[PDB]
C-alpha cells in the first residue's frame, strides 16, 4: 500500500495580488518614503516549465500607475525605483526573443528575486526614456481588444531638442523598415501596405485629443505637429515607445486614430513581469507509514 | 498457503451491546486487509479497508485495527441496519484465503 | 456516479461453453484493474481470477486453466471457459479487484444453473 | 498613503506565514519537511512518473482531488489520538 | 482613515493568534488538542458535573483560581526537564 | 489522582473591543475603500446558555457613528455595508421577541459570523428606512437615562413625500395603539396617559433645537413643523424610527422634550449585537497523567 | 501619521517574534528551552569560564564563528532525518 | 566530547532601531491619538556590565523631533507622554553621576521597561521646564564637533515673568560657580578663563539670530536682549537649560557664537537613554547528546 | 484563611466516655472530608476512622467499632466513644483527611490522660 | 494488608551534605503518597504531596519522585529549620500501613 | 588494552559499487573515533570526525555512522580521487589501537 | 589559512641523538595541544606520546620512555630522544593531535634512516 506522504518546500506556485516593497538608490525621495534599501543584484536562474504571462491583465502594472499618480499629486498639493518581493515571492520573466504580450507558451523563462530599473514619465504622443531600448524591434498587441504599443530601436535614437519643439527627427531610412515588420507582425490583416499609408491626427473637437502634452522641468507644453506630418530652461529627449490605436474602416485605406493615455507607457516597462505566490506544500504517495 | 480462523456464523445478540468480529491472520501480512457486506441477494459494499481507513456511509459504528499478527473489528452499538453476512478479505500473497461468513440474525 | 449493469442466458447445460457479459459505462476498461468472483449459493467467496486493463500485467491461479479476455471493442468485457463442472456452478458476479482506493463497485449478478 | 503601501505588505507575509502553517500543524506534522500519514492513497492507477514528472504539472493534475484528501485528516488525527487516552486508564 | 482601520483589524488577529498560542506551547503541549499535566487538580470536591453542565459556564466558576494554577507549570516544565540532563551524562 | 488537563478549541468567549473589516456589495464607495467583499450568509445557531445584552454600552456601534461621520467629512472636504468579525470572533443576537435594549436573560440567543445589512442616513427629528421594520412595536428604555427611542411598525408606512414638505401622515388609528403600549411598555411611571398628552416641542432659543435638519441630495432644510401639532430634484421617505426624550415633572401633565441627536439612530440599527473574544482554552480535571 | 507610527510598532513585533521562531524549529527543536544538538563544538580550547563569564560578553567573542556553525545545521537535520524513510520500508 | 548546546532566554542584546508606543495620563490629545494607556511604574534594576551610550547618534530622540514637530503642525492647519518598549526590547540608563553625553564605561547602568516623564517646549535661546534639573552641574561636549549644552542647578531656579520681559534674572553668585566648572570640564582647552568671559551676541545680518523667539499661549515674541549682556494673558518659565555653540580663535579672547536650535533641547530630555533589541538565542557547548 | 482552635476535658478516667470537640471556623463542614487522628506519645500516627461531610460516603476501620458524627448545629463536629481502653491513650488531633488537594489544616490537640 | 519500611529512625550529619530519607513500596500504589513534618509539640505540616507536587513553604530543598515499586525523597540540603519528625503517608487501599517515624537530631 | 579488527587490506572494485570499510569496537567507546586518508608520500587529510560529523571537502560520499559497540563507514558510490590508505583512530583510553591499513588498489 | 614546513637531517647513524624541528607559523604554540606521529614504512600508525602547550596536562606513553620540550623562543618545537634504535627509524610527521574540532593540520615530514 502507497500512504499519503505530506512534502515541504517543493516548488509549486499559482497566480497572485498583493502589494510590493520599494527598492531604490537615491534618497530624499518624499522624506524617503518609507522605502527599503537596494541590493545589487540582477542574477536570474534557469527554469524549463513554460508559464502564462500578460502584459494587460498583470496586477503588478495596477499598482505603477496608481503609485506613480499619486506622487505626482503631491506635487500639486524623476525617480527611478524598483520592487522585491517578499519570502514565499517570487517574480517571472520570460526570455523568449519573440514575446509580443501573449506569451502562454514560452520557451525559456526565468525566476528573479526583484524586478529591474523603471523609469516614470508623465507624457503623452511619445514614449520617453524607458528600459526596452534594445536591437529588435516588436510591437504588442492586444486579444481582446486590437490596441498596441510599439517599441523602438535604440539604433535610430531619434534626437529630440525642446527649448523655450524644433527637430528633423525623420530617420526615413528607420521608419520604412519598421513599418514593413508592422505587416510581418504575427497578425495584420487586409491593407497590404503597398506603398500607402497615413498618420492621421484624431479629429477636431475636444482640446486635449487636438494638441500633446509634454512636461519638462514643469511645463504645459501645447503645440502643433503639423508641419512634418502634413536664463531658459532646456531639456533632451530620447524617444524609446509610442502609443497608438490601429483601425480601418475599408482594405483600401487605413486611419490610424492614435490615442493619448499615460498609463500604458508604464505597462510598456512591466509587460514581462508576473508575480506568482509558492506554495510549499506537496503531496505524494509513500509506501512509508507512520508507528502507532 | 495458509488458514483463515473466523468468528463463529451463530450470533444472539441485544440492543445497545458491543458486537466483535476477528477474522486471525497466519503471519504478519501487513494491514493489507478488508471488509465487506453483502446484503441477501444484493451486492456487497465496502464499509473498512485497509485496517484502518473509514469509507463513507458510517460515521464511527464500523472501525477496525489491528496490525501484524493480531487484527480485530469493534462495533460500538448494533443498529438495525447492520445485517446479513461478514467476509474480510486478504492480497498479501498469490493464493488467496477467505473467511467462513456469519449467518448473523438478530433478535 | 456510475450504472453498472448486466445480464446473462441463465439456463447452461452441463458441459457447453459458459458466456457472462459485464457492461461498463462511465469509465474505461483499459487503466483498471478488473476481476471476476461468484458467490455459490452455500460456500463463501472464492478468488478465480485476476486481470489487469493496462496490458503491462497477466496474474492467473494455477488452479482452475482459466482465461479471460480483455477486449475493448465498446468498453466491455466478458468471461471464456469450456467444459462446465457442476462444482463451478454459481452466482457470478462482475466488479473490480479489489483494492487500496476509495473507489470499487459491484454488478448484482445472475444465477448459473445446471441439470 | 505609501505608509499604508509597506505596512500593507509585510503583514499579508506574516498572514501567510502562519495560514500555511496553521493548515499544517493540525494534520500531526508541525514543522517536518517529510513525514508519513496513515491515509492511503487513493486511485494507485494515478502513480506518478518520478522520472519523468515535475511538481509544478502534477500539482495542478490533482487540483479536484485536493479537497478530498484533506478533509480525511481531520477525522485520522482526532480519532486514533482519543483512543489512546482510555487505554492507559486501567494500568 | 479606513486604511488604518484595515490594517489594525488584521494584526490584532496575528498578534492574537500567537498570545494564546504563546501562553500555549511553554506549558509543555504545543498543538495537541487534549494533553494530560502532572499538576494535581485543587479541591477535588469541586469536580465537575459530567451530565450536567457546561464549558461557558464552569469557566467563570474558576476565573479566581486560573490565576493560581496556571502559575505553577513554570516551575514543573523547569525542574523536571532539567534533572535529565544530568542522568545522561554518567552513561 | 485527578489531574489538571488542558482541552483546546472549547467553547468560551468574553467581552471584547476590537475594529471589523469590510462586508459590501456595491463597489465605487471612496476608491473601494479597502474593503474586502461580500459573502451571501444570513445562517444563524441555536444556543442556550443566556449572555449578557446591550445597546448604548456596546463598543460595536460605538465604531460606526465615527465611521459614518469620517464619510460625511469627505464629501465636505446612501450605502449598504456590514462587519463580519475575523476568526475568533463572534457576534451574538437575541432573537427574545421582548428585547427593549436589556435582556440579561435572554431565552435565546444565535452567534453569526456576521451582522446584517444596515442604513446610513444623517437626519434628525425622524427615522429614516432603517431595517428593524417589523410587525411588533416595542421601544428601549436607558436604565441609566430616561432616553427612550421607538420602533414604528412597517403596517402603518407613515407616508412621506417631499419636494423644492406637504403630508398629511397622521395615521390617527396608528397613534392610538401605540402610545396606548408605552404605558404598558415594562415601565411607566405615574402620567396614567387617560386621554390627555401633547407633543410639546423644545422651548425657544437656539436655533438647532427650533428647526429640524433633513437631507435630500444634499439639501439643508429648514421648516416649521408647528401646523401639525398645533429640473426640481424629488425624494420620498419611509419612517421606521423616532428619536424622543420622555421627561415629567408633575402626575397631572407631561412634556416630551425630544432630543435631536443623530447618534441613536445608527444604535437602533445595530442595538441587538454584541462582539465576544472566544478564548478556546479550557482545563479540566482527568485521572490521566503524563509519561515521566 | 501617528496612526501608522502604532501600527510600525506592532507589526514589527510579530515581524520579530516569528523571524527568532522562524530561525529556530527549523534546526529541529521548537520551543524546548534547552536542548542538544549532535554539532561537536569547534575549538574545545575555547571552553568557556563557567564561574567568571557572562553571557552577554562571550556572545560578542564568538560573533565571528555564528555563521559557520549555524550553517551545519542544514545539513544534519535534512541528512539524518531522510534515511529513517528508507530503513522502515523493509519492515 | 562537547556539543553544541542552544539556550533560550539568556540575556544577550544588540542595538536597536523602532518607533515606541505611546504612554501618558491626559487625554484630549488630538482625539487620543490612539494611544495606549500609561502604567505607573518607574522601577529600575541593577547590572553589572558595562553598555556603550551616546546621546547625539541615539535614534530615541530622532522620532522625538520629528513627532513634536508633527503635533506643531497640527495647530497651524503642553504635553507629558512616554514611550514604552514591546515584549523584547528594553531601555537602558546610565546612573553614574558623571554622565557628560559620552560614557563608553558606565560603571553602573539599570535597565527599564518604560521611559521618564518628558516635556516638549519649542523654545530657543533658553532651556524650559525640562525634567533633568538636579543639584549637580554639568555639561554635554560633543566629540566629532563641540557643540555643547549647558544643563542648570535648581537651587538658583533663575525666576523668570513675562508678560504682554521683566527679570533681574542674574544670580551673580550662581554664574561664577558654573562656569568655573566649565574650565573644569573634562575638556577645555587653552583659554584659562582668568577674570575674562564675554556672552557676545551672534554678528548682524539675517533676522532670526537677531532675535530670539519664545511661545506663550501662542505668541511670537521679538525682543531686545542687549540691556542685561551690555484680559492681558500673564506665563512664567523655569530655566532649567541653555544652548550654546562654544567657539574660540585665539588663546587671549574667546567668542561664544551661542546656537538656536531648537531639536537639541528634545535631546537632553532623553540623552541618557537607548534602544537595545534583545536577542534570546545562546549557543553553549555540553556534553549531553540526543538519542539517534 | 483559616484559625482551628479547639479544646477538651484533658483528665478522664479508664471506663468513661471520651469527649472531644474541635471547632471550625470560617468553612462548611460539609462538602469536606474530615478525619480524627490521634498521637501516642511513643508510637507513630495511625488511622481509625473517617468521615464525609456530604453524607454519600461512610467509610470506618472494621477494628476499632468506633462511629463519629457529622451534626452540623453551628458548624461543630465531635467524637464519640465508650469504656476507653488504656492502650487507646493518646494526643488526639483534629484536622481534614489528606487528599490531593493544596487546602490542608491541622489543629494542636490536647493530651488525653488515664490513671 | 503490607508492611512499609522506613530509614533508619537515628542519624548523624554535617551541614552541607545530602540527606535521604526513603519509605518502600510492597506493591504498584501508583503515586497516592504523601509527606509530612511535625514539630516538638506542633501539629505537622505538608510539604511535598502526590510524590512530586510542589507545596508553598520551601523553593528546592525539599523534592521527591519515584513510580510504581521504586521512591526516594531526595534533599539537597540541610538547614536548621528541617528538624522534628518525618512520616510518609499512603492511601491507595482501605488498612492504612505508617512509617515508624525518624528521630532526627542534628550536629 | 583492546584489539581493533579491521577490514581486509586488498579491494577488488568495480565502478558504480558501494564500498563499505569497517573497523570494530571492543567495548562502548561512546563515538570517539576519527578517520583520516593519507595519499601515497603526502600528509593525511581528516574526512569524517567524531563517527557522523560532515568536514568540508566532499558533500556525501563520505559518511559514517554507529555508536556503542556497532560501527561502520558506507561509500555510496567509488570515484577516482578515492584512493590511498584509511585508518580509523580512537581515543577514549590512554593506550591507542590503531588498524592495519588498506592498500586500495581500484581497476 | 597556514602554511606548516619543517626541515630536519635525513641523516642520523644508530645510536645517535634524534633532532628533528617543524615550524609553527600563523598560529601560537601555547593554548594548542601537539603531538608526535611517525610512519614506519611497512606498518601502521602508532602513538608515541601527547604534549599540551597550555602546560597545564602533561600525559605520555609509559612505554617509550621520551619527552618533548615546548620551548616557545620564536613559535618553534622539536622531538628530542637518545639512543635511537633500529625499530623506531620510521618517516617522522608533525602535527596538532586528533580532537573533535575543525582545525587539523599536519606537515609532509621527512624520512628518518640508519644503516
Ligand atoms: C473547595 O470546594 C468546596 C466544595 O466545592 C468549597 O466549599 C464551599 O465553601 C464556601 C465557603 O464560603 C461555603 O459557603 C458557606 O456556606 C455556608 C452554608 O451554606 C449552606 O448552608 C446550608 C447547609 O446545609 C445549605 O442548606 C444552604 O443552602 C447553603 O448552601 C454559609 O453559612 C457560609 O457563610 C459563613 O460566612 C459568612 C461570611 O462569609 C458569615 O457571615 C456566615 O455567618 C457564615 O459564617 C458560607 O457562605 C460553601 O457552602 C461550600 N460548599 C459546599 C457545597 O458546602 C470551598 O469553598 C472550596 N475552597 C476551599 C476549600 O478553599
Ligand atoms: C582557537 O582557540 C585558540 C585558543 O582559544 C585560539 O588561539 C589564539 O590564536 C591567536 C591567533 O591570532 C593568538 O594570537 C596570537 O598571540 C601571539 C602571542 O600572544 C601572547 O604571547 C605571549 C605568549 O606567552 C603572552 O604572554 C601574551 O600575553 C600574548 O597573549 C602573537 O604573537 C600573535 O601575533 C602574531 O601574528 C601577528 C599578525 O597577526 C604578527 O604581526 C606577530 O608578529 C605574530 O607573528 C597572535 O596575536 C592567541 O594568543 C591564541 N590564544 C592563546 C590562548 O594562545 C585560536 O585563535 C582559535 N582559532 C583557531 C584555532 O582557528
Ligand atoms: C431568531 O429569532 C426568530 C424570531 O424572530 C426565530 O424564529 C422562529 O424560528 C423557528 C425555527 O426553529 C420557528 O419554528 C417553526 O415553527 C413552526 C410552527 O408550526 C413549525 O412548523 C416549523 O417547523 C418551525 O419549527 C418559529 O416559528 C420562528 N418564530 C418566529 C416568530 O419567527 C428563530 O428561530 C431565531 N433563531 C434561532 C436559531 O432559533
Ligand atoms: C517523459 O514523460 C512521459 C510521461 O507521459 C514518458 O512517457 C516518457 O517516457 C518520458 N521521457 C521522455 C519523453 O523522454
Ligand atoms: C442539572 O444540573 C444540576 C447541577 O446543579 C443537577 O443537580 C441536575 O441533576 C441536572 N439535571 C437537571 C436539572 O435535570
Ligand atoms: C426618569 O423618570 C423617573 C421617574 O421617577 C426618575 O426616577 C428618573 O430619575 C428619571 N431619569 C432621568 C434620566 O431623569
Ligand atoms: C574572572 O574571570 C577571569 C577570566 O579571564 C578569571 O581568570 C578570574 O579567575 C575570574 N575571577 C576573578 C577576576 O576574581
Ligand atoms: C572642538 O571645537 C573646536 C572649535 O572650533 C573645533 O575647531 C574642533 O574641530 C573641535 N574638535 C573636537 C574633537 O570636538
Amino acid at each position: 500500500i502507497q500512504y499519503v506522504t505530506v512534502f515541504y518546500g517543493v516548488p509549486a506556485w499559482k497566480n497572485a495580488t498583493i502589494p510590493l516593497f520599494c527598492a531604490t538608490k537615491n534618497r530624499d525621495t518624499w522624506g524617503t518614503t518609507q522605502c527599503l534599501p537596494d541590493n545589487d543584484d540582477y542574477s536570474e536562474l534557469a527554469i524549463n516549465i513554460t508559464e502564462a504571462f500578460d502584459a494587460w491583465n498583470n496586477t503588478v502594472t495596477e499598482q505603477a500607475i496608481e503609485d506613480v499618480w499619486n506622487l505626482f499629486e503631491t506635487s500639486i498639493k524623476a525617480i527611478r525605483f524598483r520592487y522585491c518581493a517578499p519570502p514565499g515571492y517570487a517574480l517571472l520573466r520570460c526570455n523568449d526573443s519573440n514575446y509580443s504580450g501573449f506569451a502562454p507558451n514560452c520557451s525559456k523563462v526565468v525566476v528573479s528575486s526583484c524586478t529591474r530599473m523603471m523609469e516614470t514619465q508623465t507624457s503623452t504622443w511619445f514614449g520617453f526614456n524607458g528600459t526596452r531600448a534594445e536591437n529588435r524591434t516588436y510591437i504588442y498587441w492586444h486579444g481582446k481588444s486590437n490596441r498596441t504599443i510599439i517599441s523602438l530601436n535604440k539604433y535610430y535614437n531619434l534626437t529630440m531638442r525642446c527649448r523655450r519643439c524644433w527637430f528633423g527627427g525623420s530617420w526615413k531610412e528607420a521608419i520604412q523598415e519598421v513599418k514593413e515588420t508592422l505587416v510581418k507582425h504575427p497578425r495584420y490583416t487586409g491593407t497590404n501596405d503597398t506603398r500607402k499609408i497615413n498618420l492621421t491626427a484624431p479629429a477636431g473637437g475636444d482640446p486635449e485629443v487636438t494638441f500633446m502634452w509634454t512636461n519638462c522641468r514643469g511645463e504645459f507644453l501645447y503645440c502643433k505637429m503639423n508641419w512634418f506630418l502634413n536664463g531658459d530652461l532646456t531639456c533632451n529627449s530620447t524617444v524609446t515607445s509610442l502609443i497608438a490605436e490601429i483601425d480601418w474602416t475599408n482594405n483600401n485605406e487605413t486611419n490610424i486614430t492614435m490615442s493619448a493615455e499615460v498609463a500604458e507607457l508604464y505597462r510598456l516597462e512591466l509587460g514581462d513581469y508576473k508575480l506568482v505566490e509558492i506554495t510549499p506544500i506537496g503531496l505524494a504517495p509513500t509506501s512509508c507509514r507512520r508507528y502507532t | 498457503d495458509i488458514q483463515m480462523t473466523q468468528s463463529p456464523s451463530s450470533l444472539s445478540a441485544s440492543v445497545g451491546d458491543r458486537v466483535t468480529i476477528t477474522c486471525r491472520a497466519s503471519q504478519g501480512i501487513d494491514n493489507y486487509l478488508n471488509w465487506y457486506q453483502q446484503k441477501p441477494g444484493k451486492a456487497p459494499k465496502r464499509l473498512i479497508f485497509a485496517a484502518s481507513s473509514l469509507h463513507n456511509g458510517v460515521p464511527s459504528r464500523f472501525s477496525g485495527s489491528g496490525s501484524g499478527t493480531k487484527f480485530t473489528l469493534t462495533i460500538s452499538s448494533l443498529q438495525p441496519e447492520d445485517l446479513g453476512t461478514y467476509y474480510c478479505l486478504q492480497y498479501y500473497s498469490d493464493p488467496y484465503t477467505f473467511g467462513q461468513g456469519t449467518k448473523v440474525e438478530i433478535k | 456516479q456510475v450504472q453498472l449493469q448486466e445480464s446473462g442466458p441463465g439456463l447452461v447445460k452441463p458441459s457447453e461453453t459458459l458466456s457472462l457479459t459485464c457492461a461498463v459505462s462511465g469509465g474505461s476498461v483499459s487503466g483498471n484493474w478488473w476481476s471476476w468472483i461468484r458467490q455459490p449459493p452455500g460456500k463463501g467467496l472464492e478468488y478465480i481470477g485476476r486481470i489487469s486493463g493496462s496490458d503491462g500485467t497477466t496474474y492467473y491461479r494455477s488452479s482452475l486453466k482459466v482465461t479471460i479476455s480483455r477486449d475493448t471493442s465498446k468498453n466491455q468485457f466478458s468471461l471464456r471457459l469450456n467444459s462446465v463442472t457442476a462444482a463451478d456452478t454459481a452466482v457470478y458476479y462482475c466488479a473490480r479487484k479489489p483494492t487500496w482506493d476509495w473507489f470499487d463497485v459491484w454488478g448484482p449478478g445472475l444465477l448459473v444453473t445446471v441439470s | 498613503v505609501w505608509g499604508t503601501k509597506n505596512l500593507q505588505t509585510r503583514v499579508t507575509a506574516i498572514e501567510k506565514y502562519l495560514k500555511d502553517q496553521a493548515q499544517l500543524n493540525s494534520w500531526g506534522c508541525a514543522f517536518r519537511q517529510v513525514c508519513c500519514t496513515t491515509v492511503p492513497w487513493p486511485n494507485e492507477t494515478l502513480v506518478p512518473n518520478w522520472s519523468n514528472m515535475t511538481w509544478q504539472e502534477w500539482e495542478r493534475q490533482v487540483d479536484f482531488l485536493e479537497a478530498n484528501i484533506t478533509q480525511l485528516l481531520e477525522e485520522a488525527q482526532i480519532q486514533q489520538e482519543k483512543n489512546m487516552y482510555e487505554l492507559q486508564k486501567l494500568n
